[PDB]
């Protein structure tokens, strides 16, 4: 508390936090420079990727009623937000996409992480490869998703010792395998996705980021549940498979689900 | 209330015999009757003294338990717990999050209480201590039959018999004695014996020789008085109860906290509101700009900071004692260093208690002994055979003996039987003339006649030791005057010589010039006798002079005073040149009073008491202007009769003060005055009529040898060696830790800053919570505690010794220029650094800080296990959390890294730090030790879950490495400065 | 090529390894300058 020395100290601060913004902006902005556009500096923390879906779990669950129309708007709201984004309308022209392997095929390296190319090409995926999936308003349909990681080729185990899906199918060489299970068998699991299987083709990996990538479309898996079981919380872990892909017992999302469904009605 | 008890007493030693058993219903030959004794207890009550109302241990514990932050920590405690209850209610979170969160807080009061309950606790056994003085049992007579009885049972009335050993049961009218001496230092502080005779001998009660009172002891002889006063009505009684009665106060370090935790919570509230309104401007309800609020607790509130004040006052008491200098009160460590105004007691206390011979006259030339403990002066002389001749007198005309088995212990402290006066000569001899024993052999005594009351003198004969004589000397000492009326001669440099009236003057000078010194004075004769008319085998007669008294050789003056301790005038002196007024305020007689004060500097050369002044001007002292005077001396007879007022005045009006003939009431006065002046008083003393002072003192020192447990009981501080130069030390010390306390308190609120920003920057900018409550703790009751505590050994920045006491009004602990500089500023700088390591954190791991605003909703959302980072890819709820807590982590270690800065430069507050070097041994191990337990919380495994605390690559550790450089050069900078432009600008702005 | 998988690992480990050593010098080093003289 002084007089006619205020502005001794208001025009002090003006230049000295002045003078500290500076040089706290002034490491920022060396900071920054030290970076990729187009990578970051580490990814040990996205380590194996995780494993996400598209109905918004309340707290990992979604109980509903069957005889109520709007018991579920939520769930189908957040099923469209990304639903939305596969359409074909979207991809349009040669340019930025590209029509792919029907079937699952191979990894597809675009070169390297730089801007001496315009945007890397992105192949296309239609939501049509998920046939029947308002959605299932009995019986639900949830989509599953794995997680972007720059420069990751998720790689499906190589059959040569047991495996739970045993050898059903498998097509071994270029898809990521996705199942479901909860013993307590009182489902009915179904898996709609490329070419018909149920796992992530390899042909979308590796991932090249937004800067190098924008417009991208990751693929999808759609799982619908038309168990014969009704107005009970029903515990469902969709697991996905691979040498490169690991779980954890604190991530509880880490490569997998953990879904409590509940058909009420 | 005690007011009553400061007033002094009032009494009917004027009465006669017959009067005061006429006032008693008691009878002087036979006593009490056994039915009027029974009677006259029931009555009055025991002969006991009534124990104070003291404070109960429970509520001793329970009061610190809400020491200003604790309650606010409560606050949290209990808001935490509104978590806990709103969560394992609707959404029932399984975990120990904020249980074990609200949980910590409040036992960080707990368990810290032990720390102000440490701080202030109170040895509080005056009480007891006088209860001491009361005999268990009594001789009484009662039915003319004497029978012995608990004392207790004692009561005004009733005869009562004392002898010689044996403790005065209660106040008494002395009514018949014989040959009885009596110990009145509980009284006066004196300890040379006083008779007691049935006649009244003073107007004054306490000086009168027909009293003998309580709390004191018959030396010798034996006597009969009757019981005026019992128990508490007794004149010491009283002082007991006024003693230990007393309302002890508040310290000034206490008051220096108390306040600092106003200017805190004043902040902490300001601060805590202002982010409530701020929050709901920005869309925020009464649930979420409230939850705030209370949140902006911890921040602001230092949890490791009474921890730290007492450790460091701790580790300053045990220094001390390392010193011989015993502290009982934790905030006694500190006023010592706030003391303006010192009241010493003499005897004891600045003085050895002990008549020493001061000077000696012979060869017509005055001579100067050395008087110290140590004997740390030098050699007055050897060669005079008028020397031994005198000293031949000192040892042999002389009956004091050293008491059995002490040739272990030296001369001046061994103990010695006999009165005062014969120790001072026995002392002074076997000290420069070897063993008087030795003497006392050589030269058998064969006949004396000891010092008369009637004589004033006291000679002996000896066979002497010189075999071409061995016949018969004669040795004489007594009154000077009386010593002069018996000679014809005087033995100069080794031979007589007629007493010429040239001579009869350069003595009654030396006698005139040793007794203005304050010392008393004897003198000294002998006569080497005719064999003629004395054979080698005649008798003497002690009983009728068979033998001259009369024409005899005198040899020489001796003088002798209870000199001052070695390094008192000394202390003394440095304590003045601190600024310190030192009064002194005894029970001694005035003329010894005054003696001393000069002799330990508490008068000044030149210096005068009005009295002086109208002796060399030959006026009256009612002619003498008061104010010429700087010096004054006044006598307790006088003090008695003035206000308060006039007190305050003399106080007011002299810088050289010296209260003599005080009573223990009295002695509190001045202290009482003295403080309503506004000044921090040391109290020092000694004896059992110093404990209402010691008592009411800010600090009470006591002396540890010769201490009366009442004095000891009373003190704060204990002088163990009964070394004075000790108090200037304390006084010393109390002002460097008050110094080194604030850099502490500068260092610790240092780290708030950026400990707060976070989560403000959290709620203003939506972004991911940059530090956690956990994090936090690991600092403050962690990180910080070595470095805060480590600044206690911090040296001076220059001689504090030279400065003036503090103004306790206007010079703070906790001022203004200390929040702007460790909020304002250099917490600023703190922030940034830490802030600055988050964006490293996450932008190395794919979140560019522009991304990083309006994020936190989705970040913290649980349910999306997808957020996308600023490259595109795709992080679970987990995933992106141990990047968070790995920030966390950072800007915790970020504080530490600026806390090395913070260290180093709140080592001073003036000086470089190339000119206060680093030797501080304790603030280093501070920084490695610090920097161990960060590394410790960072990397040891388990500490991910047990405190979310992760892993740092190396790389991270120096993010903060520009901030913490900045922070050196900045203060380093600003310091210089200070120190360039004393007067003005960043002194008054930022001078702690 | 395909088989980078060495840019989602980092040594943890070790990292925890000469922390916790570096931790126990300091520690040490604090120690031996403080009790130069006790
Ligand atoms: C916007 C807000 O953000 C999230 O919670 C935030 C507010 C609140 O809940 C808490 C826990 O209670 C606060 C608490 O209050 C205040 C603090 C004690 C505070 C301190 C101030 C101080 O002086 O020392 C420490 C800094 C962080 C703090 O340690 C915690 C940190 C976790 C947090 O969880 C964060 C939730 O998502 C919430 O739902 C949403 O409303
Ligand atoms: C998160 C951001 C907004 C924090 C910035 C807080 C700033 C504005 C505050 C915090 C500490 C404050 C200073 C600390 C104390 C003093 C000393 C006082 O006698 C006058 C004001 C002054 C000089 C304050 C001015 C304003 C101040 C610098
Ligand atoms: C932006 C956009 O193209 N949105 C469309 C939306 O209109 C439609 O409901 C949905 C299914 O047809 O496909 C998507
Ligand atoms: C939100 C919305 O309007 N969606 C419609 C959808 O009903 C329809 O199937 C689609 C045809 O492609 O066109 C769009
Ligand atoms: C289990 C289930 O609902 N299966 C249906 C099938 O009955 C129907 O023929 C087809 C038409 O598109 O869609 C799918
Ligand atoms: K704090
Ligand atoms: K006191
Ligand atoms: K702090
Ligand atoms: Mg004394």
């Amino acid at each position: 508390r002084t007089g006619s020395s205020w502005f001794k100290i208001f025009l002090f601060y003006l230049i000295f936090y002045g003078c500290l913004a500076g040089i706290f902006i002034g490491t920022i902005q060396v900071l920054l420079l030290t970076l990729s556009d187009f990578e970051p500096k580490y990814q040990d923390r996205v380590a194996p990727p995780g494993l996400s879906h598209a109905p918004y779990a309340i707290k990992t669950e979604i109980s509903f009623s069957i005889s109520n129309p709007k018991s579920y708007e939520s769930f189908v709201k957040s099923m469209h937000k990304l639903m939305d984004l596969y359409n074909e309308s979207s991809q349009a022209g040669n340019s930025p996409f590209e029509d792919c392997s029907d079937t699952p095929a191979d990894y597809i390296k675009r070169g390297d992480l730089d801007d001496s190319q315009g945007q890397k090409k992105a192949c296309r995926f239609s939501r049509m490869w998920l046939k029947n999936c308002g959605y299932a308003e009995g019986k639900p349909c949830v989509v599953a998703k794995l997680n972007r990681i720059i420069g990751f080729y998720p790689k499906p185990l190589k059959n040569t010792t047991d495996l739970p899906e045993q050898l059903q199918a498998n097509y071994n060489q270029y898809v990521l395998p996705l199942r479901c299970a909860a013993r307590e068998k009182i489902g009915s699991i179904e898996y709609f996705g490329l070419g018909g299987y149920a796992g992530f083709p390899l042909q979308y990996y590796p991932y090249y980021g937004k800067r190098l990538q924008k417009k991208y479309l990751q693929p999808l898996l759609a799982i619908q549940f038309t168990n014969l079981t009704q107005n009970m919380e029903l515990r469902i872990e969709c697991k996905v498979y691979g040498e490169n892909i690991d779980y954890s017992e604190k991530d509880r999302f880490r490569g997998r689900f953990e879904v409590k469904i509940e058909v009420k009605s | 209330l005690d007011e009553l008890k400061k007033e002094v007493s009032m009494d009917d030693h004027k009465l006669s015999l017959d009067e005061l058993h006429n006032k008693y219903g008691t009878d002087l030959t036979r006593g009490l009757t056994n039915a009027r004794a029974k009677e006259i207890l029931a009555r009055d009550g025991p002969n006991s003294l009534t124990p104070p109302p003291t404070t109960p241990e429970w509520i001793k514990f329970c009061r610190q338990l809400f020491g200003g932050f604790s309650i606010l920590l409560w606050i949290g405690a209990i808001l935490c717990f509104l978590a806990y209850g709103i969560q394992a209610a609707t959404e029932d979170e399984p975990a120990n999050d904020n249980l074990y969160l609200g949980v910590v807080l409040s036992t960080v009061v707990i368990v810290t209480g032990c720390f102000s309950y440490y701080q202030e606790a109170k040895s509080s056994r005056i009480m007891d201590s006088f209860k001491n003085m009361v005999p268990q049992q009594a001789l009484v007579i009662r039915d003319g039959e004497k029978s012995t009885i608990n004392a207790e049972f004692v009561v005004a009335g009733d005869l009562v018999e004392v002898k010689g050993g044996d403790r005065i049961p209660a106040d008494l009218r002395i009514i018949s004695a014989h040959g009885c001496k009596v110990d009145n230092s509980s009284l006066t502080g004196e300890s040379e014996p006083q008779t007691r005779s049935p006649e009244f001998s003073s107007e004054n009660p306490l000086e009168t020789r027909n009293i003998a009172f309580f709390s004191t002891n018959c030396v010798e002889g034996t006597a009969r008085g009757v019981v005026v006063y019992t128990g508490d009505r007794t004149v010491m009684g009283r002082i007991a109860t006024l003693a230990s009665g007393l309302e002890v106060g508040r310290t000034p370090i206490a008051i220096e906290i108390e306040h600092f935790i106003h200017i805190i919570t004043g902040v902490a509230v300001f601060l805590g509101v202002s982010f409530f309104i701020l929050s709901l401007i920005l869309g925020y309800s009464w649930l979420e700009a409230v939850i705030f609020l209370i949140g902006i607790i911890v921040a602001n509130v230092p949890e490791g900071l009474l921890a730290t004040v007492t450790v460091c006052l701790t580790l300053t008491a045990k220094r001390m004692a390392r010193k011989n200098c015993l502290v009982k009160n934790l905030e006694a460590v500190e006023t010592l260093g706030s003391t303006s105004t010192i009241c010493s007691d003499k005897t004891g206390t600045l003085t050895q208690n002990r008549m020493t011979v001061a000077h000696m006259w012979f060869d017509n030339q005055i001579h100067e002994a050395d008087t110290t403990e140590n004997q740390s002066g030098a050699a007055f002389d050897k060669t005079s055979a008028t020397w031994s001749a005198l000293s031949r007198i000192a040892a042999l005309c002389n009956r004091a003996v050293f008491q059995a088995g002490q040739d272990n212990v030296p001369i001046l402290k061994r103990s010695v039987a006999g009165d005062a006066s014969e120790s001072a000569l026995l002392k002074c001899i076997e000290l420069c003339c070897g063993s008087v024993q030795g003497m006392r052999d050589r030269n058998p005594k064969i006949v004396e006649i000891p010092f008369n009351s009637t004589n004033k003198y006291q000679l002996s004969i000896h066979e002497n030791e010189k075999s071409s004589e061995s016949r018969y000397l004669l040795v004489m000492k007594g009154a000077p005057e009386r010593i002069l009326d018996r000679c014809s001669t005087i033995l100069l440099n080794g031979a007589e010589e007629p007493l010429k009236e040239d001579m009869k003057e350069a003595f009654q000078n030396a006698y005139l010039e040793l007794g203005g010194l304050g010392e008393r004075v004897l003198g000294f004769c002998h006569f080497a006798l005719p064999e003629d008319k004395y054979n080698e085998g005649y008798p003497f007669d002690a009983d009728e002079p068979n033998f001259p008294t009369t024409d005899l050789c005198f040899v020489g003056l001796m003088a002798m005073i209870d000199p001052p301790r070695a390094a008192v005038p000394d202390a003394v002196g440095k304590c003045r040149s601190a600024g310190i007024k030192v009064i002194m305020v005894t029970g001694d007689h005035p003329i010894t009073a005054k003696a001393i004060a000069k002799g330990v500097g508490i008068i000044s050369e030149g210096n005068e008491t009005i009295e002086d002044i109208a002796a060399r001007l030959n006026i009256p002292i009612g002619q003498v202007n008061p104010r010429d005077a700087k010096a004054c001396v006044v006598h307790g007879s006088d003090l008695k009769d003035l206000s308060t007022e006039v007190l305050d005045d003399i106080l007011h009006y002299h810088t050289e003060i010296v209260f003599a003939r005080t009573s223990p009431q009295q002695k509190l006065i001045i202290v009482e005055g003295c403080q309503r002046q506004g000044a921090i008083v040391a109290v020092t003393g000694d004896g059992v009529n110093d404990s209402p002072a010691l008592k009411k003192a800010d600090i009470g020192v006591a002396m540890g040898i010769s201490g009366s447990d009442v004095s000891k009981q009373a003190a704060d501080m204990i002088l163990l060696d009964d070394n004075f130069a000790s108090i200037v030390t304390g006084v010393e010390e109390g002002r460097l830790i008050f110094d080194n306390l604030k850099k502490s308190i500068a260092y610790t609120l240092t780290s708030n800053i950026p400990e707060i920003t976070p989560f403000l920057v959290f709620i203003i900018g939506n972004v991911p919570l940059p530090l956690g409550t956990v994090t936090i703790l690991c600092i403050d009751l962690g990180t910080d505690m070595v470095p805060a505590i480590s600044l206690a050994y911090e040296q001076a920045e220059s001689d504090i010794m030279k400065r003036q006491p503090r103004n306790p009004k206007t010079d703070k602990l906790v001022n203004e220029r200390l929040i702007s500089m460790a909020y304002g500023q250099i917490g600023m700088i703190q922030a940034l650094g830490g802030f600055f390591s988050y964006f490293v954190i996450l932008a190395e791991n794919g979140f560019l800080p522009m991304d990083l605003i309006g994020k936190r909703v989705r970040w913290d959302d649980r349910w999306i296990s997808d957020v996308e980072d600023s490259f595109g890819q795709q992080w679970t709820y987990e995933q992106r959390k141990i990047v968070e807590f790995t920030c966390h982590t950072s800007f915790f270690i970020s504080i530490v890294v600026v806390q090395w800065a913070d260290l180093i430069i709140c080592k001073t507050r003036r000086n470089s730090i190339f000119q206060q070097g680093m030797k501080n041994k304790i603030l280093i191990f501070g920084l490695f030790e610090e920097t161990a337990l960060a590394a410790f919380l960072s990397y040891c495994p388990g500490t991910d879950v047990a405190l979310r605390m992760y892993p740092l690559k190396p790389s991270w550790w120096f993010c903060a490495f520009p901030y913490s450089l900045i922070i050196f050069l900045y203060d380093e900078m600003r310091r210089f400065i200070i120190r360039r432009s004393p007067g003005g600008w960043v002194e008054q702005e930022t001078y702690y | 090529g395909p088989d980078n998988d060495e840019r989602f690992t980092y040594d943890y480990y070790r990292l925890r390894v000469v922390g916790l050593i570096v931790a126990a010098v300091l520690c040490v080093i604090g120690i031996i300058i403080l009790l130069a003289g006790k």
